[PDB]
């Protein structure tokens, strides 16, 4: 199947309580593999998947230096952004950055991305061509001018198209057991009366990987999207995911309702029925 | 400033069977800003041995965290997750319902 | 492995 490597960085200011909180995590697909936490004792980039543990001391030293450099940049950013938006110190603010690369089933580069947000909203992002920027407001235009004058996109492009893809392939190979697996969902539906005249029908998918999945309800073949409660896909904690969708239906009409499950691990999409 | 409410789910790793060790999860997703208080409760009391995942976020910038502890379900013991966040005017308790 | 070339805003 297709694959991705992504790094996620969050910095949060806490004025009058010292330095900002900085957390970095890295993922291959839906499997986390590294972390750094600025408040933690180690001050090291740390392994969070078995297959990254074999990387040598140069790797861990080098990744620790990178993540500390990102932390210092974001620390400065929190100050700069307060100035750009004429904000006070009375409150906490959040910078987020995420970047990485996608590859197809043949492990060739599909696309790259490098995005930044301030207080939960898009701030600036590299466009699809990896040569130009989308700035979301006027403050982010200032950053665009500075990043264009400094040729930031060219350095990012070299990473996203090259280095990023090379390390993703390395990780896919070393962690093949975990990363190149598909676990198809184990599916069922549950039925519970909510009164003498209505029932909740809940369609379940369990123990699947990767996390991408579609669960839908139909009534006589007609999608019931406005009437469906669909929960966020959630981790089981063992490396697999769970999700459910529910509808509340008049008792006696169960046989009109079907749940439909799509996942890359299934040989064909499943239709679950009450008959 | 943007604020987004956590979506809270409380559930077991494996289908629950009384007397069989398992994991109790409280997954909170979709929230902003990141500051959040999450506790697992057993019979209304805070469980002390609770781990959590490293802070990460989704494509829309909202945060997610998994809180978890090993547990062995029984008939009588009631489990829940208590969450506070700037979007909630009081802490919110979601009860574990094993018959969903 | 993570990136380098990360500049301040
Ligand atoms: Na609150």
């Amino acid at each position: 199947g297709s694959h991705s490597m992504r790094y996620f960085f969050t910095s949060v200011s806490r004025p009058g309580r010292g330095e900002p909180r900085f957390i970095a995590v890295g993922y291959v697909d839906d499997t986390q593999f590294v972390r750094f936490d600025s408040d933690a004792a180690s001050q090291r980039m740390e392994p969070r998947a078995p297959w990254i543990e074999q990387e040598g001391p140069e790797y861990w030293d080098g990744e620790t230096r990178k993540v500390k450099a990102h932390s210092q940049t974001h620390r400065v950013d929190l100050g700069t952004l307060r100035g750009y938006y004429n904000q006070s110190e009375a409150g906490s603010h959040t910078v987020q950055r995420m970047y990485g690369c996608d590859v197809g089933s043949d492990w060739r580069f599909l696309r790259g991305y490098h995005q930044y947000a301030y207080d939960g909203k898009d701030y600036i992002a590299l466009k699809e061509d990896l040569r130009s920027w989308t700035a979301a407001d006027m403050a982010a235009q200032t950053t665009k001018h500075k990043w264009e004058a400094a040729h930031v996109a060219e350095q990012l492009r070299a990473y996203l198209e090259g280095t990023c893809v090379e390390w993703l392939r390395r990780y896919l190979e070393n962690g093949k057991e975990t990363l190149q697996r598909t676990d198809a969902p184990k599916t069922h539906m549950t039925h519970h009366a909510v009164s003498d005249h209505e029932a909740t029908l809940r369609c379940w998918a369990l123990s699947f990987y990767p996390a991408e999945i579609t669960l839908t309800w139909q009534r006589d073949g007609e999608d019931q999207t406005q009437d469906t409660e669909l929960v966020e896909t959630r981790p089981a904690g063992d490396g697999t995911f769970q999700k459910w969708a529910a509808v509340v239906v008049p008792s006696g009409q169960e046989q009109r309702y079907t749940c439909h499950v799509q996942h890359e691990g299934l040989p064909k999409p499943l239709t679950l029925r009450w008959e | 400033m943007i604020q987004r409410t956590p979506k809270i789910q409380v559930y077991s790793r494996h289908p629950a069977e009384n007397g069989k060790s398992n994991f109790l999860n409280c997954y909170v997703s979709g929230f902003h800003p990141s500051d959040i208080e999450v506790d697992l409760l057993k019979n209304g009391e805070r469980i002390e041995k609770v781990e959590h995942s490293d802070l990460s976020f989704s494509k829309d910038w909202s945060f997610y965290l998994l809180y978890y502890t090993e547990f062995t379900p029984t008939e009588k013991d009631e489990y829940a997750c208590r969450v506070n966040h700037v979007t909630l005017s009081q802490p919110k308790i979601v009860k574990w319902d094993r018959d969903m | 492995a993570a990136g380098i070339g990360i500049l301040t805003v």
